[PDB]
This record gives structure tokens, C-alpha cells and sequence, in this order.
DNA sequence: ATCGATGTATATATCTGACACGTGCCTGGAGACTAGGGAGTAATCCCCTTGGCGGTTAAAACGCGGGGGACAGCGCGTACGTGCGTTTAAGCGGTGCTAGAGCTGTCTACGACCAATTGAGCGGCCTCGGCACCGGGATTCTGAT
DNA sequence: ATCAGAATCCCGGTGCCGAGGCCGCTCAATTGGTCGTAGACAGCTCTAGCACCGCTTAAACGCACGTACGCGCTGTCCCCCGCGTTTTAACCGCCAAGGGGATTACTCCCTAGTCTCCAGGCACGTGTCAGATATATACATCGAT
């Protein structure tokens, strides 16, 4: 037979299309799962991951750090209106809060 | 030398808003968790990570509530948070 | 055990919340609020534990309780 | 007992966007939770859409619509672009 | 085109609890929506429980647990009583 | 064969056990559905419906009405703390609100 | 004869809290709905029940918001609701 | 068209909300808030319609949009 | 302005444990082929959405007088912030042991599936009684005196 | 307290239209039987949770004191309420048209299912370097004069 070529490599993705497919079939979502659905889902997940990781790496570099920590992730998410809206009701462990003091409290 | 009221408060705000460590003592919090759980089921064991998750959630919740309470205080032209402020915040939140 | 949540701790939490001045009755109010919250979460977590025929409340149980109460927590396995 | 996770893929993406930047175990756990959460949200929305339209198959259209409903603004726009590009490339082998 | 609804059963229950009381069409629509909503909530919680425990079957235990998790206080207590009584009677033919 | 006896009648219920079973099997909830699950669910649904209907009929009688309307349903739900909690994020069409005026506004 | 300020307001509160009809005019609301929908998709038709559902939801939402606004105003020792009150209510609600 | 939501209407809504006195800027604030709310709901409803390849927004579509935004409405088919 | 105290950032050196890489294996994903049924497409029909006309009346807009409520200023007294000395228990590190989570094997009860039957539930039609609209007297309640 | 006037409640009469009941039909639940498998139960392992002891030290706690802020009172003026008059457009009813939503029928291609294989990903192990800690220091900020 032919050498095994992963669906991820066929779609130019880093996320596992086969695994996503299995999770869809066994997740009690529908009776049948189309061939394009795992590819699409994997691509979306990858894009979101890339966005967050890029912003966190930028925050780390601004903090003179070379490793991303929950603090950096929290900073990246809370400083972006859209990401904050998406992750509004989510608590990041060991993330802390954004530095914010009301103007009326300043001396 | 004595710093005027407010200076040390603002310094504490800056420090704790810049830091991320948990602010409630672990052993007392654990005791509280176990005492509360005792009323639901006896001889209950607890994972360390379970207790840590509870602590993280509780602290986040309380910080958010204090933020809303502060907003209420400023709204009432005050700089001191009061129980009526907590009550207003919670009522509006739907709790 | 509720007294273990000392006044300095509540003050620290308020400081993280950006509070500059604190009334003396805030500590008792906060203790009550925390107790209610904890009771709800622990109740649900114990329900999950009992359903699993387990004797140990797990982090997953806690995570699920928070999730179903609209307080999704990241960092503890989901 | 083998426990599957998205660590490898998250790390790969990190190495693509920031070649000299690493990641802590805690942050990796956060990322894993994030991926799982988003997965669930999208899959559930697609399932609801399918049920509403009396369909038994979750397709790329259902995924796309779910993404449009959940992701706000340009997040949605770019995610849709990515998904469409990926599907096209896959369909063309 | 036949459109199923819970009208008949809601009416039976109404006639049991208030023999001389009727119901408007609007109120009937409200009741139908309510029943559907509660059904979805319970079934979804049972599904999650099953998945969490790596089980493929939704049983009376799952239903009971879902009821305890969703219904507050004495609502849950009495609902559990009712469900258990019904299951027992059914199992005894 | 034997005369058809409904599962509802076997369980002493008015709600349709068979229908509940079908909705569970075709609702993408699980692979298999136990025999007792529809019975339990139907009984719970019946209890909740009975409770609401009883309280609404009481409100109707208090209003010298013989027919239940959305107003009566709203009154019944909002005047019971537990039912209000259960149906917190729900809007009853044509239900209105509870008469409530803050004490500070009174003459 | 002139009723003192507040009497007719309280009478209106009682009347509208006792009644259940929709308070926004149907035709203007429908026009608003169609104008808003125009920006998303052209040549869109609308079911009568769709418009009615929208109206019901909007009215319920606004009533709830006015309730929270009133609470905020009273908290600030005022009896008049203001934009700052609406803003506070919405902010605390998470909107 | 937003002006069609007249001041008397907003006043009536406030009365149902238990409001006794109203500032003059409340009407414009309310109009803006309502516009935002409507935009969100209509957006989601239109998305559902387009997915169904329909040209008519249905009550069911509206209901679904409200449900997914946590504003469940009873009385219009779900 | 200004200087002094003072906390906080910043710069450098040691260590250490936690993360990034390698390895072996095994099980889940890929290649290949099959059936069958779900979804796509095309025609039809009918219902229900859109558009227009007219009247008429209820609701909205506008003007105006005034009163009461928002808001700014001021005084006071007390409660809370800051600092310091004392004490209390939290934390950390080691060690113990046993309960219970977790895995494997076996087998039996139980739920999917399938064909025939039939009776429960839905669509449609009809009618009468609950409710709504109108009008008029009774009672309540408000404000000026 | 009184009294007049305005608003609401209640009581009775008439009508009308929507809820309740009945009937035909049809398709979805029931019954009876079979078969695979999943989860219930037994038993064994070994992980980690609980209990304890001891030392240390950092955090909590109690108290003294001063002052900034909460709160009550007073005055002012402005702007929202409430009511009378004019205007306008919402609503109801009635009619016409057409477009698109729901339905049915035919086909075909797309996905589940099975088998065989093999490579990717995941426990285990390791080493080395980024960051934590400690110390000295520089620097900016707060406060009293």
C-alpha cells in the first residue's frame, strides 16, 4: 500500500484531524460526521491557539521572560476586547488581575 | 515618619494587583472546606488539587465582587466600601 | 473555621479588587458570602463524587461543579 | 494508562509563532483546558444547528455557522478564512 | 403534517389537580415550552454525567443525579420521590 | 397477542413514557437508554407540571377567574422562591411583573 | 385641581405593574427591527410572530434594566434615575 | 427609526420597572441600549435563517438567538 | 524648593528543579473496499407576507407654571488607617500507614434491533359559555383649608 | 378633622369567539423473540491522603493616636411633573398579488463499517539552563518645612 499520509499534513495543519474526528464521532453530537468538519474544526482551534500564544509570547518578551506563564496568558486575554468577551466567564488559575485603580482614589 | 492615610493602601493595591499568589491561608481554608463538606457526606476525603481549585475559584469570585462593590461605593460618592455596597452588587448580579 | 478567613486576608482580597478604604462590617459580610458560595460548589462536587461511587472529592468534580455554575476554571484538568 | 492531550500540538504552534519562546507546565494545562472548552462549544452549537434543521450530519457548514455564532468580530472572520483554506487544501489533496 | 406536543398530558394533569379549571392557548404554549426546556436540561446533564464516568447508558441513576443537580431544594426532594415511586411501580408491573 | 398496555399506565403516569424514550434515543444524548430512565424523567416532568398548574389555578381562583393565563403562571412562578430560582433566566410572554414599589418612594 | 408631583407617577407604576400589554408601539418597533436587520442581510422577510417575540424580549430586558437602574439611584440617595445609574447597572451585570 | 421609541413609551417601561422620577438624558441612553440589544439578537437570528437557506426570519430563529444569549423566552414555540 | 526617609526597581552571582529532548512500544489512525441511505435537486402548490387606502381616534408633541429634589457648601465627631510590640499558628520537612482509586478478568442481565399489529394522538369541525366591553353607582384617596 | 373632586372598583347586561369535545385515520408505540456486549462484581496492587512531631518565623492581633471622611443640615435654583390643547400617525379593516416555504419523488455519492498494518504519540528517563533567591544599590516618591 501507499505510505500513510496524515490528514493534518494533507490539510497543512498542526492539530490532529484524525483525533478531532474521533472525538466528534464519540462525543454524542450527531449520527454522522462529514469529512470536512474535523478539518475545519482543527483549523479554527489552531488559529485561536496561535493567536493566544503569540500575544502571550509578546507579553513575556515585554516582561523580559522567555517562558509563557498563566500571568502572561491572563494579560494577553484581558488586554484584547474580543478575546476577553470570548473568555468572559472563565477563570485563569494563577493569572491575577489587570492593574486598575479608579481615578477618584488617586491622591 | 508616618505616611498619610491612603498611601500605604494604594501601595498595597499596586502590589497585590501586580502579584498572583493566593492570599488566603491554605490550612484555614482547607479546614473551612472540610467543615462545609461534612454536612453533605461523612468520611469525605479530599484531593490536594481539589482544595487548590476551590481556593482559586473562591479568591477570583471575591476579587470580582470587591471590584463591583468598589464601583458601587464610588457611585454613592464614597471611597469606603460597605455591606450595603456588597448587597447592591450581588442583587444586581442576580445572585 | 470561618474565622480562619482573617481580616487581613479579606483586606488583601479587597486590595487586589482595588479597594482603598474598608468598613468594619465588611469582614463579616464577606465571610457570609464566601460561606454561601463554598456551600453551593461543594454540594455539587459531592453530588458528582457520590454519583461516581467514590469516597474522594476530585479536582475534576470541583471543575465540573464550577462549570455548571457558570464559573469555568482553567488549569485543573478542564 | 495513556492520557491524551493537546500538549504536542500546542507546543508545535508555539514553536511556529515564537521559535525562541517556551512554555510552563501550568500554562500548557491552561491551553489544554482552553482547547477542550472551545471544541465543546463549537461541536455543541453545530449539533444544535443540525437538530434544528432536521439533519443527521455535522458538516463544514455547521462548523462555520457555529464559529460565526460564537467567535466575535474579526476572530470569527479570520477563523472562517482559516477553516475554508484548510478545507480547500484538504479537498485538493 | 402532524406536530407532536404535550398539550394532552398537561390537560390531564390540570384536570387532576383542578377539575373545574381550564387553560388558554397562550398558557398551553407556555407549558409546552416549559416541559421541553426541563427535558433538555435533565437529559443534557445526564449525558454529561455518563460521559464523565465513561459510560454509554443513561439510566435512572443518571436521571436522579441530574434532578438533584438542577432542581433546587424541596423541588428536587419531591421529584426524586416521584421518580423512584414510578420506577418501582413499573418494575413491579 | 396480549392487549397493548402503555408504559405510562404501567408506571401510573399521565406523561408519555414511550415518547420520552424516543426523544432520549434520538436526541443525541447517549448510545443506549435504560428502561427506567424514561419512566423517571416522565415522573419528574409530571410532578413539576402539576406543581406549577396547581399554583396557577390557585392564583386564577384568587382573581375570580376559571381559566389560567400567562399572568397567573408568572404570579405562581415569581411568588415561589424555588420556582423563581429554577426559572431565573426565563421570560414568560405576556406575564408582566410583580407589583413592587420601593418603600423610599412612597409619600 | 392639581395632584402633587409624584402622585400620578405612583398611580402609573401601580397600573403598569398590574397590567401586561406591550408598551412600545408595534409599527415603530417593526420599522426599527427591519432597519437593524437591513445591515446584516438584504431583502429579508419577517414573520409576525418573529417581530412579536423580539418586542416581548426587548420590553422584558428594558424593564429589568430599569429595575436595576432604580436600585442604583436609591443607593445614591436619589429618587431620579440617571444615565450614570444605567451605566452602573449594565457594568455590574457584565454587559 | 430609533426615534419611533418615543419618550412616553420609555416612561411607561420605567413605570413598570418601578421608576418614579426620570432624568431627561435617560431616553437617549435607553434608545442606545435597546439598539445594541436588538442588534445582537437580530444578528444571531439572521445567522440561523441563512444557515437554513431561508429568506424569512422565523419566531423559532428569534427564540434560538435569545436562548443562546441566555434570555430564554417562553410562549413562541420553545 | 528641598532634603531626608524609604520603599521599590535593578544589576549581579549561585543554585536547582523543571522543562525540553531522546527512546521504545503499542494502539489508534490510515489505506482500501463495500453497501445503503441521507441529502441534493427539481417541480408544485398554497399560504402568508407585503403593499396600498381610508378614516378616526387615541396617543404623541408642545407650552407653561411651579415645587421639590439635586447638588454644593459647611461643620463635626468618630471610625479607620498607620505603626509597633507581642503572640500564635501556619508552613515546611520527615516519616507511617492504611484506605481506596484504579486496573483486569468473567460472565450474565439487559438493551438494540426487527417484524406485525393496532390503538393512541392529531387534524378538522362545531358549539356554547367564559370573558370582555360598556355603562353607571360605590368606595377610596388625595389636597387644600 | 373636613369636604369636594378625581380615580378606581364593582356590579350587572349583552355579545362573540375561542376553548372544549367529538370523530376519522394513520403511523408510532407495543409485543414477542434473538443476540452481542457492557457494566456489575471479585480480587489484587500501590498511590496518595491522612495523621503526627518539631522547629522556625512570618503573619495575625491588640492597642494608641491622629485625621480624613461619612453624614447631617441648610440654602438655592433648575428642571421635571402634571395638565390643557393641537396634531399626527397607529390601528383596524379590507383587498390583491406573488414569492417562497413546505412537500414529494428520484438519484447518487458520501459516510459508516470492517480489515490489515504501521507510525505517531505517549510514559519513562535525563541533563542543563532559566529563573528564584540573596544582596547591594540606585532612584524616584512622599512629607514636613
Amino acid at each position: 500500500r501507499a505510505k500513510a499520509k496524515t490528514r493534518s499534513s494533507r490539510a497543512g495543519l498542526q492539530f490532529p484531524v484524525g483525533r478531532v474526528h474521533r472525538l466528534l464521532r464519540k462525543g454524542n453530537y450527531s449520527e454522522r460526521v462529514g469529512a470536512g468538519a474535523p478539518v475545519y474544526l482543527a483549523a479554527v482551534l489552531e488559529y485561536l491557539t496561535a493567536e493566544i500564544l503569540e500575544l502571550a509570547g509578546n507579553a513575556a518578551r515585554d516582561n523580559k521572560k522567555t517562558r509563557i506563564i498563566p500571568r502572561h496568558l491572563q494579560l494577553a486575554i484581558r488586554n484584547d476586547e474580543e478575546l476577553n468577551k470570548l473568555l468572559g466567564r472563565v477563570t485563569i488559575a494563577q493569572g491575577g488581575v489587570l492593574p486598575n485603580i479608579q481615578a477618584v482614589l488617586l491622591p | 515618619h508616618r505616611y498619610r492615610p491612603g498611601t500605604v493602601a494604594l501601595r498595597e493595591i499596586r502590589r497585590y494587583q501586580k502579584s498572583t499568589e493566593l492570599l488566603i491561608r491554605k490550612l484555614p481554608f482547607q479546614r473551612l472546606v472540610r467543615e462545609i463538606a461534612q454536612d453533605f457526606k461523612t468520611d469525605l476525603r479530599f484531593q490536594s488539587s481539589a482544595v487548590m481549585a476551590l481556593q482559586e475559584a473562591s479568591e477570583a469570585y471575591l476579587v470580582g465582587l470587591f471590584e463591583d462593590t468598589n464601583l458601587a461605593a464610588i457611585h454613592a460618592k464614597r471611597v469606603t466600601i460597605m455591606p450595603k455596597d456588597i448587597q447592591l452588587a450581588r442583587r444586581i448580579r442576580g445572585e | 473555621n470561618i474565622q480562619g478567613i482573617t481580616k487581613p486576608a479579606i483586606r488583601r482580597l479587597a486590595r487586589r479588587g482595588g479597594v482603598k478604604r474598608i468598613s468594619g462590617l465588611i469582614y463579616e459580610e464577606t465571610r457570609g458570602v464566601l460561606k454561601v458560595f463554598l456551600e453551593n460548589v461543594i454540594r455539587d462536587a459531592v453530588t458528582y463524587t457520590e454519583h461516581a461511587k467514590r469516597k474522594t472529592v476530585t479536582a475534576m468534580d470541583v471543575v465540573y461543579a464550577l462549570k455548571r455554575q457558570g464559573r469555568t476554571l482553567y488549569g485543573f484538568g478542564g | 494508562s495513556r492520557k491524551e492531550s493537546y500538549s504536542i500540538y500546542v507546543y508545535k504552534v508555539l514553536k511556529q509563532v515564537h521559535p525562541d519562546t517556551g512554555i510552563s507546565s501550568k500554562a500548557m494545562g491552561i491551553m489544554n483546558s482552553f482547547v477542550n472548552d472551545i471544541f465543546e462549544r463549537i461541536a455543541g452549537e453545530a449539533s444544535r444547528l443540525a437538530h434544528y434543521n432536521k439533519r443527521s450530519t455535522i458538516t463544514s457548514r455547521e462548523i462555520q455557522t457555529a464559529v460565526r455564532l460564537l467567535l466575535p468580530g474579526e476572530l470569527a472572520k479570520h477563523a472562517v478564512s482559516e477553516g475554508t483554506k484548510a478545507v480547500t487544501k484538504y479537498t485538493s489533496a
